[PDB]
DNA sequence: ATCAATATCCACCTGCAGATTCTACCAAAAGTGTATTTGGAAACTGCTCCATCAAAAGGCATGTTCAGCTGAATTCAGCTGAACATGCCTTTTGATGGAGCAGTTTCCAAATACACTTTTGGTAGAATCTGCAGGTGGATATTGATG
DNA sequence: CATCAATATCCACCTGCAGATTCTACCAAAAGTGTATTTGGAAACTGCTCCATCAAAAGGCATGTTCAGCTGAATTCAGCTGAACATGCCTTTTGATGGAGCAGTTTCCAAATACACTTTTGGTAGAATCTGCAGGTGGATATTGAT
């Protein structure tokens, strides 16, 4: 049975999605997810499909650039695999949590 | 004569100080302020003032409104404020409108 | 006969308050209630403030209020702190805070 | 209006890994992805409240692209495309 | 010579023992060494300590003024060449200090008075076209045969100069001391000057002083005023305190003239007398310190009895006063001024004067009144202080029943029912006169005038003071005011200005004890010789 | 009958750009250069980036400029990223970027 | 119903000067009008802050210069202020 | 005989509550002042400066300083270390975005 | 003159080193630094140096706009919140 | 060193939603011309406050030694990467009641625009008060070292 | 692991001073009230766009499982580079002091609104033609892993 090494598909995936644009999280569980916070803040909330869009890019940047910071704390720490203290680490340098 | 005049440049600047000061009498009445602190404390309101009031203007130029209220203020002190503080501010703030309304 | 901040019952100016509204070019028209409200605001966040530097102060054996004081108020509430997460404070130094790692033994 | 829950398990195990992929990560370890789902979870509470601060605001009842456009932009999270 | 080498050497040791402040004056100054090639552009006499030594060594000194002068010039040298920022200036500030110091018990030692160079005040000049104005201090001026000056706006030169002090030099010993330093005036003595010491080798004392302001014409002002002074001092009983001669020295009648403005207003109308006549008096204050007269106060006022019209009528007004800060004891020395001022209102109270005033206006910076060159450390009394001071004095007088009341000029002129401005006391070189003049002046570009005036007397209230010696009835019923003193015609004191001129010419000044002393010295000999014809 | 943005030879219109700035509440007056100068600035800048975005467009094959080639563009140019170092390009992407640690 | 103003023209014929035969698709078109209004409201902005610290009611080709200096790095912002002082010249000029 | 001799860490630590604990200014004002001077000259010659303008740019650098120092510290103790090297400020200023 | 003492200080040019190594071991220290290595301080000093030109230009950019031709502290507060590190005290 | 199993690159062609090209309206801009108002150019100037220099002193720059930090080499438990089977749930096309977003009228309470009287805050100068920065004396862990 | 001993420092107490606090008086700038004028958006009604909901089919990854490659983590040990410290001096700070420019005063003219006409034209409803690339086909070409 022929078999690719490990990191070469995780590399081709890495190519794969840093050549295309479309979007990666799933149209309908974010809607939901969406639904869920807005009701959590305020009852009988109604969203608009641009609206939705516009939330479901500015997140996707968001840990798109969350996940370099991670990675480059990974190499930083002599790794290949991240792990979730680089995120606290990448977090906490930002600013973001302290 | 003509006497007392300090060659017409008696140099002034608005501040928040005395009054600042006063809120000290009122949560601490035996503790005092360096200038350092007062200066401080004037810088810091100056910049609430100016967030605060740039975040209303904002919040009222995009549903067209050319009036600024207290309503687009709480929303701005919601918006910047964290929680409890943003709740507690405009708490005093209603309270104080529905008491200078009634004045 | 009554100032807008007594019959407010407030310290801060509200005409002050309105002035600097109408040269600040936020809007064409102000409202009446609008500086009420922001001196009411502003009167909340200078008592929280002074409360905590007196509170330092009383705690570091000091009855005047320095910026150390203030900036052990500010950076002990994480309130205050994330408010003021991009405000450096001038001669207020930096909480007392030593990495686990860089302790003996 | 059916109260949506346990939505946070809809962002996906891959979906996650894709968007590590575009963000140039090679190896992912397994506790990565529910941390990352609860910090994507904070980045809603911290964007969806400030929208419907804005919604509410407006007296409407629905959030429009505006309203999220600009809560990113007050954010620093400036965004384009949407008005 | 070895005595004068023996005396000077502690002195230029104490000097030589200063480091390392004296170290850059060892040596003769080298400008290619020291990099300075314009030393000799600048200065034109250039010696240092070792030249000094060498001349203190082989023979070149006759007497010790000429080593006082070398060290003097060095010090001038130096301050000259350098800036005071620079660090040889305040090494030389320091070293002159230290000089200061080490000489005085050193030159006192061989009979000298003292050992210091002393130079006058930058003496003023004055404009001889416009025969009004003056020639300013520190600004460029012009002159012609060192007799005629002229301003800028009337050899191009700006005036800073030091005038040194004169000497005079002893009949028998031949040693030249200070003028001020020994009081030694010629007229007094022609038949010479005697150092103290030779007075004393022969058991000697210097001839009695009829030059003296006790020796002065006496007067009944001014015996009262003094026998005041002495009854207080006395009463006191300080170790410090001495006798106080006061002596009126001046008295002629003259009369001040409505201004155009206020002539035409309401004199070419008949309302008011063309001019009013009064008496003006000068009389000055003085104490005797360590055997010496010495003048400490004065004061210039008008008097107008019953024979003036009114408004002016049975007035008194203080045109100026002065003093100067060396009464003793300096504790009594302002309570004595007020021991003056309230036996002058007690005077005239008995001769029939009902109304005094006052007006309080404190010398401006760098101007005096009466004394030329006020000493560098006496304070100048702010307008607030001079006011309370007035207060306090007008309290003492009350107390002493003799003042029924004192007033501000607003508060009197509310009282007196005022409604033009005719009614108010038309004094000579006072403020009141030329304000209403430029209301008038105002009022000609645009009850307006008596507006003005309201305004001007609520804006300035607190500066004049306005007191009442003889109140109610009894003020209705008083009978003609004769004066038993007679006149004393004295152009030296006709005016402020006169006295001023003088001191100005002769560099007579009173910033120091002795300068004041020789002063006064000078004033009586000049009094003495004026009364004389 | 010459227009204002004609008049300087400009093709950003000078009259909305002055309408917007009198709508914006940023001053009591408005200077009449000012609009000009505003307009020249903003279309200087259209011209940067759209130029850079139909380059990257030719350097993909592509004659129409899509989202992607706005990305492209405005992350391969340093002065353009630091302007805007805190702004999303709407279905942009990112820049191919693997760095040699996770290479083979 | 209420219209809804943009630089749709204005960017068409840029894009035709700089690029006749590239075109551009409906999401970066919009991409661009917001990168435009954004620009505008920041330069807008910062010029509004120029003359509220000089005591300055009046925004001129200065103020705006100014901020533009501030906001645009280097390069850019020596290209923009050139070809802005070209335009006022010639505005002014006429 | 064996002078006294503090272990490497223990002034290290007892200078940083010393100066964690105080408030004082680090950089000596001449040199810094003459830094901001020539750095001013390198876009407008013959600048003058306020000194309430050079304490105020002072304070602001320090305060940067020590807050990317902590965020460097926070990397090197990240990579199991204590010390840290110019990998962490790089690291520190990407993560920022300075860079 | 004269003068008796007085020296170069040739320290203008490298002025950058002026920032003494005790000056950027406090710094550190305060920071929570506990060990430093010896490639850290010039690095540093480059920081240093880069956030003049990333304050005090936009400072003289208001100097300029000003007509003035001394650096104003408030010309620095604005300099500084334009960056977004606001400065309290200098107002 | 060669070779088989896959993913990559790429030319080509077809159907179409999106990009591009005319026709007509038009009201919201956009432009021109007086009357009006005014932020600011311009000159002279008082007054801050900024550049410059010398002494006191408070540290800063260098050489030594080594305990400890950092970094290289080795090994492995296991975890996550690669592959695959099963299928589910998201994606795409279609339609629909209706909550709700939004355009138009009316018009009043709220806003603005001075005139004016009231008071209130900003600054100068005096003089009393005081929190605290260091300085001196123990003296309190404490840590390095001795044992 | 228990404790002689040098050392930095918290505290117990002090005492002098720059800075904070208190009080009086002056005075221009706000500030509140009044009267007239103006208008922003609330409510009231209603046209209408898209937001939410339901339905049906299908395949593309979503989910789960299995095998193992290599990677973080642990361990050990050696070159060595900064920490602590003694030694020498030297760069800094502060006080004092000329004058380069920051503001205060006064004039007035080029320049920016207010507003009523008059003209251009950027959205934009509508229909028709053009067109770049989404997507599937097929076969040439690196890529990879271990035969």
């Amino acid at each position: 049975p022929h078999r690719y090494r490990p990191g070469t598909v995780a590399l081709r995936e890495i190519r794969r999605y840093q050549k295309s644009t479309e979007l990666l999280i799933r149209k309908l569980p974010f809607q939901r997810l969406v639904r869920e916070i807005a009701q959590d803040f305020k009852t009988d909330l109604r969203f608009q499909s641009s609206a939705v869009m516009a939330l479901q890019e500015a997140c996707e940047a968001y840990l798109v650039g969350l996940f370099e910071d991670t990675n480059l704390c990974a190499i930083h720490a002599k790794r290949v695999t991240i792990m979730p203290k680089d995120i606290q680490l990448a977090r906490r340098i930002r600013g973001e949590r302290a | 004569q003509k006497k007392d005049g300090k060659k017409r440049k008696r140099s002034r600047k608005e501040s928040y100080s005395i009054y600042v000061y006063k809120v000290l009498k009122q949560v601490h009445p035996d503790t005092g302020i360096s200038s350092k602190a007062m200066g401080i404390m004037n810088s810091f309101v100056n910049d609430i003032f100016e967030r605060i009031a740039g975040e209303a203007s904002r919040l009222a130029h995009y549903n067209k409104r050319s009036t600024i209220t207290s309503r687009e203020i709480q929303t701005a002190v919601r918006l910047l404020l964290p929680g409890e503080l943003a709740k507690h501010a405009v708490s005093e703030g209603t309270k104080a409108v529905t008491k200078y309304t009634s004045a | 006969a009554k100032t807008r901040s007594s019959r407010a019952g407030l310290q801060f100016p509200v005409g002050r308050v309105h002035r600097l509204l109408r040269k600040g070019n936020y809007s064409e028209r102000v409202g009446a209630g609008a500086p009420v409200y922001l001196a009411a605001v502003l009167e909340y966040l200078t008592a929280e403030i002074l409360e905590l530097a007196g509170n330092a102060a009383r705690d570091n054996k000091k009855t005047r209020i320095i910026p150390r004081h203030l900036q052990l108020a500010i950076r002990n509430d994480e309130e205050l702190n994330k408010l003021l997460g991009r405000v450096t404070i001038a001669q207020g130094g930096v909480l007392p805070n030593i990495q686990a790692v860089l302790l003996p033994k | 209006r059916k109260v949506l829950r346990d939505n946070i398990q809809g962002i996906t195990k891959p979906a996650i890994r894709r968007l590590a992929r575009r963000g140039g990560v090679k190896r992912i370890s397994g506790l990565i992805y529910e941390e990352t789902r609860g910090v994507l979870k904070v980045f809603l509470e911290n964007v969806i409240r400030d929208a419907v601060t804005y919604t509410e605001h407006a007296k409407r009842k629905t959030v429009t692209a505006m309203d999220v456009v600009y809560a990113l932009k007050r954010q620093g999270r400036t965004l384009y495309g949407f008005g | 010579p070895e005595e004068l080498r023996q005396a000077l050497m502690p002195t230029l040791e104490a000097l030589y023992r200063q480091d390392p402040e004296s170290l850059p004056f060892r040596q003769p100054v080298d400008p290619q060494l020291l990099g300075i090639p314009d030393y000799f552009d600048i200065v034109k006499s250039p010696m240092d300590l070792s030249t000094i030594k060498r001349k203190l060594d082989t023979g070149q000194y006759q007497e010790p003024w000429q080593y006082v002068d070398d060290i003097w010039l060095m010090f001038n040298n130096a301050w000259l060449y350098n800036r005071k920022t620079s660090r040889v200036y305040k090494y030389c500030s320091k070293l002159s200090e230290v000089f200061e110091q080490e000489i005085d018990p050193v030159m006192q030692s061989l009979g000298y008075c003292c050992g210091r160079k002393l130079e006058f005040s930058p003496q003023t000049l004055c404009c001889y076209g416009k025969q009004l104005c003056t020639i300013p201090r520190d600004a460029t001026y012009y002159s012609y045969q060192n007799r005629y000056h002229f301003c800028e706006k009337c050899s191009k030169r700006k005036n800073d100069t030091l005038d040194p002090e004169l000497f005079v030099e002893c009949t028998e010993c031949g040693r030249k001391m200070h003028q001020i330093c020994v009081l030694h005036h010629e007229i007094i003595w022609p038949a010479g000057f005697v150092c103290d010491g030779c007075l004393k080798k022969s058991a000697r004392t210097r001839k009695e002083n009829k030059f003296s302001a006790k020796r002065l014409p006496s007067t009944r002002l001014g015996t009262f005023l003094e026998n005041r002074v002495n009854d207080f001092l006395r009463r006191q009983n300080h170790p410090e305190s001495g006798e106080v001669t006061v002596r009126v020295v001046h008295a002629s009648d003259k009369t001040v003239e409505v201004k155009p403005g206020m002539k035409a207003r309401f004199v070419d109308s008949g309302e008011m007398a063309e001019s009013f006549p009064y008496r003006t008096k000068a009389l000055f204050a003085f104490e005797e310190i360590d055997g010496v007269d010495l003048c400490f106060f004065g004061m210039h006022v008008q008097e107008y009895g019953s024979d003036c019209p009114p408004p002016n009528q049975r007035r008194v007004y203080i045109s100026y006063l002065d003093s100067v800060h060396f009464f003793r004891p300096k504790c009594l020395r302002t309570a004595v001024y007020h021991e003056i001022l309230i036996g002058y209102l007690e005077y005239v109270k008995k001769l029939g004067y009902t109304t005094g005033h006052i007006w309080a206006c404190p010398p401006s910076e760098g101007d005096d009144y009466i004394f030329h060159c006020h000493p560098p450390d006496q304070k100048i009394p702010k307008p607030k202080r001079l006011q309370e001071w007035y207060k306090k004095m007008l309290d003492k007088a009350v107390s002493e029943r003799i003042v029924h009341d004192y007033k501000d000029i607003f508060k009197q002129a509310t009282e007196d029912r005022l409604t033009s401005a005719k009614e108010l006391p038309y004094f000579e070189g006072d403020f009141w006169p030329n304000v209403l003049e430029e209301s008038i002046k105002e009022l000609e570009q645009e009850n307006d005038l008596s507006q003005k005036l309201y305004a001007t007397m609520e804006k300035h209230k607190e500066v004049f003071f306005v007191i009442r010696l003889i109140a109610g009835p009894a003020a209705n019923s008083l009978p003609p005011i004769v004066d038993p003193d007679p006149l004393i015609p004295c152009d030296l004191m006709d005016g402020r200005d006169a006295f001023l001129t003088l001191a100005r010419d002769k560099h007579l000044e009173f910033s120091s004890l002795r300068r004041a002393q020789w002063s006064t010295m000078c004033m009586l000999v000049e009094l003495h010789t004026q009364s004389q014809d």
